[PDB]
């Protein structure tokens, strides 16, 4: 079959990658915009994240390959950087691209790269600074981190919300937060908002009056396999099937219905007194109107609608153990809520769990009304918690904006690589690589990239003071100064999976087709 | 270019691959057309002449190439056919076989002057040890068969078949009849074609061989004042008149009657001027004719411009045109002017023969002149192969005996050379082959037969092939120990002029 | 037909590479020669810069523009154009880099000029002042004459360059216009490169054996009618007047016996023998039996001359004119203290030779009468105004990229502005530099990488100049090498690239009309 060789083979390679990445420039940093990718859902997907928009659709390439591969664990990763790892490869591509296109060995030219790496990793960990798991600390990265991710003002509105996520943490050990992301969406009259509650909550409650509206005393049973049955753990079959099967199925409910909230109320009266204390069942599926309203004339809190997986954080939050039974009990699987709440905002019902015996997690309410918002604002929230938890996780991190490009850059002193050129060329390519982040940004606003950049290294070609692009005007400043910081995760991995993938170029001479 | 700018019909392309090409299929032509062989090329002229030959130059003249790679290199050959005979057909197949091996090297991807020099180098080596080939040397110039064995050669080199009493002739010519000591002289030795007899009937006249009839009565003496003329008899009468006939009527007879004693005239003042033979360029006059039958004077009834070009060349005489009594500035230089049947046609003889002004004049019988001529091509060569100008000429293989001879040597060098440099040194001594495939292939058989065995014979100067059957199944004559040798010169020059076209004509691109 | 800004520059950088390309060697011993059989449509053989371009009828305006400007340097230098076509295009690609990224056109072109300076300073800084001996010209000579042809050839013609400016260089004209007299002649080999300290004679007079070895020269440089003519002709020509023709018949050899006498006594007051050689040169013909009687008095009587000779005769001689020999004093004439008549070929060539006082030398090649030939002729003529800058110039600096990387450093190793700006032009500006050594190295072999790293590393190590072994691609010290920048030279073609790359960065549109 078709075989493509040498610089035919090359090229398409290249191609494909340096310009379906010149195609993403409109993004990286707050002075980036959105990028709209509908999918094939014709979903509208406005994104500042690299992360995103690589595997959701993207023009057929062999090269589309390895980039959903290498963008995706910098989101795993640091959860950032991935709008930043689309950038380097083809700036350092297009100018190692040079000494190929001067004939030169992609061979050669990718030892002067992994050569050069080292000084800028080294340079990372040289002009890195501890910079402390401080929420405030934390926000100028959050601020920043988001920024990277998505735009300013949403960058900016989730900061609040974001630290506060990864404050609440048990001395957890991830560069991400799980439990602290609890997602709610609700339907709103303002697209960009997002409601912080500590610790997980449940996506639908059920609501009744004499139902208790914070019980601080809530003996949690977790329950499954709902009225509907007579005390059984395992979900028994229906007749629907006839107009008249379905009449005489649906009576015996009742039955089925109050052996549960018998059941339900006598545990109640076990471990709570009567009504003394207050009570929660959290019925994951619906409460029936009669145990809704018994269980509720209990002291009783049925809650309706939890998830299984709402059941998974339930247990953890007050302590306590599921059940699938409506059924009386050991209290000791009655889970203690410091406090169960359930909050109604419109129409849906949010069982507030807190006081969570594990405050592994909190809640984070999306708000939109429009999916696109409700989309991408809960888009930025997902990938900056896992950045900035990294500046939480990572006592270290360091200074984003510029501040440290052109410094690498200024050091990395090309010729000190004297070897051959293997290093000396690749090197080149290297502080060109690096500075495609002060470009984009110095590059989205006015004046040239160059412009500023030029700036920038003439800047801290005075050394010691650290100088980049702020971020939104183009123009220059020291990141460290306000505090607008990539993470330690975001900068050190990050030349990883650049470094390897341009590579991966080089070590491609050939592909059959 | 990529633009609409400047001028090269050579470079990319056309450097490397075209120009080879270009310098590729007429040393293809000439591979066997050198050297012993039965290879013959038809050639049409601008007179639309057929005629065979094996020799370059006639077909090379008519052959025009947008390139200059196949045009500017000939002039080698000729330069080489200025300094010699032939060798000429193998100067360029020398250049074109060892040149596109360094298109291979430009496949190899080696450099210009990286190609370059190990020839130049090693062109030196040849004519290093070139000398350690001379196997002997031309001791009687004067003998026939001293010569004859070299003759044959050229005429070998050229074509196969006749090469022998050609190059007995050609001794029986007496290139003996000059010094050869810095002193020869084919002016002197002409190859004059009788079209008639046979060419083994073919002789040489010593003295001037004119074909053209000997007009009237032979040269009043034999150191003869020669009137060379243009046009000496255009007539002495203009007819024009009321009919330019008669209106008055005994005005005709006059001039009629008054043209012919002007043409006495004329021809009484080609005696009174001086001249023992009158030369006409133009056509004789009948009745001047009949006066210089009178006078005796010898006439040319007419005169190729090469007739009166030899005539004003030797005699030291001046082709004019003359209506007037003559006037001698061509006057004599032979001292004996005769007439010859040769071919059994009136041939006007001149000769004097000094041993330096000494005339041996070829005179070729035979039926055809295409015949004659490409004979005259070897014969050409023969002479002027014989012509060093060395009476010593350090007789060196003929046949190119000497090639396999510096294949293994110079390679072998080549060998010991380092770098890039070895190629062009090793391809150098690889450029032999090239004619013991040639003429293998009209020997019939391949070439590593060939060389394996021009190898195998090794370090001989003279086992070597051509047109044989020992050129074939052996890879073995005596192309030195038969009688065929070579002057050591036109090797050194065979060698060297192709060998910097080769390098040079690559070097441009344009 | 139009094309705009971008769509302008583009043709204008795009025409230069493949252009510029071909002369990647034009320069030193590794340039390869190239061949017209297209310029006017006929056979020949050149290397230079300028001469190539004027030599090729050049269709576009980017090869036809800088003709005229590089038309400046081969005036100037001669060679050097066999050069600076090489960073001109690299220089246009450079600054489109930026615009390519974007950048304002106005700005790198502005910032090539400080850098223009800054380098030009570094001239300053990097020219090496050497006292010019026949050897330093020597290699000055093989320099330019290897960017011309083979050292080899550079050989036999570095004497009579070197030797010919030496008695200029008695003279003390920094220039030559004079001993630039050269000559061609038939040979087999165009390898024979002949130097006469005086003068060569084309013209032999229609009488051989007059003098054939003329010792003591004495040169009456003559327009004079020796021969007015011998029978009939009237004024000295032929008319409608046979009453005048009546007189004028007899008076004519009279007119030139008596020139002839004025010859025979001057030759006898010239010399009193034949042993002392003697010349008389006319501007015209002469009747040869005038020569017959003066050929038999010791003189070499010579006719139809060409008033460009008659100079060098009245000059380097110090020969005289006069329209009547008359008698003039035996050193009333000027000299050559041996006059050699040579016939190469058929013609005898009359070497008037160590003319007296001579401020014009003699350069004869035999050759096979070629473009080679005429390869030689060029060749040796332009490296004649290169090795004459080094007469100018005391500063003298070695070629082979020895410059470029220590001058294209500084410019790089420091922003000269430590502007982005500036160095946006200079960053463009002092890369181009390098363009030379580094395709000739690998022109010649290795990659340009090593050498450069070494060239660089090497002057930063040494701050000798060390440069390439033009067929290997090695650096090597190039001021003992050899190869060798006149301050003139280099200096001049920098100008020269970067003064025309500007407006034509410029040319932000162009319409086909006029």
């Amino acid at each position: 079959a078709e075989v493509a060789r040498a610089q035919a083979a090359l090229a398409v390679n290249i191609s494909a990658a340096r310009g379906l990445q010149d195609v993403l420039r409109t993004n990286l940093g707050p002075k980036g915009t959105m990028k709209m990718l509908v999918s094939g859902a014709g979903d509208i997907k406005l994104t500042k994240d690299g992360n995103v928009l690589l595997h959701e659709m993207q023009i057929q390439h062999p090269t589309a390959s390895l980039i959903a591969k290498v963008a995706t664990a910098q989101d795993d990763i640091t959860g950032d950087g991935t709008t930043s790892n689309v950038l380097i490869i083809g700036e350092l591509l297009k100018q190692a691209d040079l000494y190929i296109s001067e004939g030169l060995h992609p061979r050669i030219i990718t030892e002067g790269f992994e050569a050069a790496k080292e000084k800028a990793l080294q340079f990372l960990e040289e002009v890195k600074v501890s910079r402390e798991m401080d929420r405030e600390t934390l926000i100028d990265v959050a601020r920043t981190s988001l920024r990277t991710k998505v735009h300013a003002e949403l960058a900016d509105v989730l900061t609040e919300a974001v630290v506060d996520s990864i404050l609440a943490i048990k001395k957890q050990d991830e560069p991400i937060d799980l439990f602290m992301i609890e997602i709610m969406e609700m339907k709103h009259k303002s697209e960009t908002d997002t409601s912080l509650i500590r610790g997980l909550v449940l996506d639908h409650g059920a609501r009744h009056p004499d139902m208790k509206k914070r019980v601080e005393d809530a003996y949690i049973l977790t329950c499954n396999v709902s009225l509907e049955y007579e005390k059984t753990e395992v979900n028994s079959g229906f007749f629907y099937k006839s107009a008249e099967e379905r009449e005489k199925l649906v009576k015996a409910e009742r039955k089925f219905i109050e052996d549960r909230v018998k059941k339900i109320i006598e545990l109640k009266r076990k471990v709570c007194g009567d009504s003394d204390k207050g009570f929660v069942v959290i019925n994951q599926k619906g409460i029936d109107p009669f145990s809704l309203d018994a269980l509720s004339k209990e002291g009783i809190v049925a809650l309706r609608r939890a998830k299984r997986r709402n059941m998974e954080r339930l247990t953890l939050a007050c302590g306590g153990v599921a059940l699938n039974s409506f059924d009386d009990l050991s209290p000791d699987c009655l889970g203690h809520a410091g406090l169960v709440y359930e909050y109604t905002l419109g129409e849906e019902k949010f069982t507030f769990i807190e006081k969570c015996n594990n405050p592994r997690s909190v809640t984070l309410l999306i708000k939109g009304p429009n999916k696109h918002t409700l989309t991408q604002i809960k888009d930025a929230v997902r990938d900056g918690l896992r950045a900035v938890k990294n500046a939480i996780d990572d006592g270290c991190v360091v200074p984003g904006a510029g501040a440290v490009e052109v410094a690498m850059a200024e050091a990395l002193i090309k010729h000190k690589p004297s070897v051959k050129g293997r290093a000396q060329l690749g090197v080149q390519a290297f502080a060109d690589a690096l500075l495609i982040i002060p470009k984009v940004l110095a590059q989205n606003s006015g004046f040239d990239l160059q412009e500023t950049l030029v700036k920038i290294q003439a800047e801290h070609s005075e050394s010691g003071q650290l100088v980049g692009v702020d971020l939104n005007t183009g123009e220059p400043m020291v990141a460290a100064e306000v505090g607008v910081w990539d993470n330690y995760c975001v900068k050190k991995q990050l030349l990883h999976s650049c470094t390897v993938i341009a590579t991966n170029i080089l070590l491609v001479d050939e592909i059959m087709r | 270019m990529l633009k609409e700018g400047a001028k090269h019909f050579s470079g990319l392309e056309e450097a490397v691959y075209r120009n080879i090409q270009a310098c590729k299929e007429l040393a293809q032509t000439t591979r066997t057309a050198y050297g012993p062989n039965g290879m013959n090329k038809m050639v049409i002229n601008h007179l639309e002449k057929l005629f065979v030959t094996n020799d370059a130059a006639t077909i090379l003249r008519e052959l025009e190439v947008q390139h200059p790679a196949a045009k500017m290199i000939v002039m080698a050959s000729h330069m080489q056919e200025q300094e010699v005979g032939d060798g000429t057909n193998f100067v360029l197949v020398f250049a074109g076989a060892l040149l596109e091996l360094a298109e291979e090297l430009l496949r190899i991807g080696l450099s210009v002057s990286e190609v370059i020099e190990g020839y130049e180098i090693a062109c030196r080596k040849a004519h290093e040890i070139l000398p350690n080939l001379v196997c002997c040397s031309a001791k009687n110039l004067r003998d026939i068969d001293e010569v004859s064995s070299l003759l044959r050669t050229s005429i070998m080199s050229k074509q196969y078949g006749n090469e022998v009493f050609l190059a007995k002739l050609i001794a029986q010519a007496c290139v003996s009849i000059f010094p050869d000591s810095g002193h020869f002289n084919v002016d002197n030795i002409r190859v004059c074609k009788i079209l008639g007899s046979g060419i083994s009937s073919s002789s040489v006249l010593h003295g001037m061989v004119f074909k053209k009839e000997t007009e009237g009565d032979v040269t009043s003496v034999k150191d003869a004042k020669i009137a060379v003329y243009s046009c000496p008899f255009d007539g002495m009468i203009t007819e024009t008149k009321g009919t330019v006939l008669i209106k008055t009527a005994e005005e005709l007879m006059n001039f009629s009657k008054g043209e012919e004693n002007l043409m006495d005239a004329q021809v009484k003042a080609i005696a009174d001027t001086g001249a023992n033979v009158v030369v006409t360029g133009g056509k004789v006059a009948d009745m001047a004719l009949h006066y210089a039958n009178k006078y005796n004077i010898m006439l040319v009834r007419l005169n190729s411009k090469w007739d009166l070009r030899r005539l004003c060349k030797t005699v030291g005489a001046t082709a004019l045109p003359r209506l007037t009594p003559p006037v001698l500035e061509e006057m004599g230089h032979c001292d004996s002017v005769y007439l010859s049947e040769v071919g059994d046609t009136q041939v006007v003889v001149f000769k004097h023969e000094k041993e330096d002004g000494a005339i041996s004049t070829i005179v070729l019988r035979g039926s055809t002149d295409n015949l004659m001529d490409d004979i005259e091509r070897a014969v050409d060569d023969g002479v002027n192969t014989f012509k060093v100008l060395t009476r010593d000429k350090r007789l060196v293989p003929g046949g190119g005996a000497t090639e396999i001879e510096l294949a293994k040597q110079i390679t072998s060098y080549g060998e010991t050379c380092p770098g890039l440099e070895q190629y062009a040194i090793k391809k150098f001594a690889e450029a032999f082959e090239a004619i013991p495939r040639a003429l293998a292939e009209n020997s019939g058989v391949k070439a590593n037969e060939v060389i394996s065995k021009l190898y195998a014979v090794h370090q001989e100067g003279n086992k070597n092939v051509g047109l044989d059957i020992e050129a074939e199944v052996p890879a073995v004559k005596d192309m030195l120990e038969a009688g065929i040798l070579d002057t050591y010169l036109g090797k050194y020059w065979a060698i060297k002029l192709a060998t910097n076209a080769a390098v040079t004509v690559l070097r441009v691109d344009q």
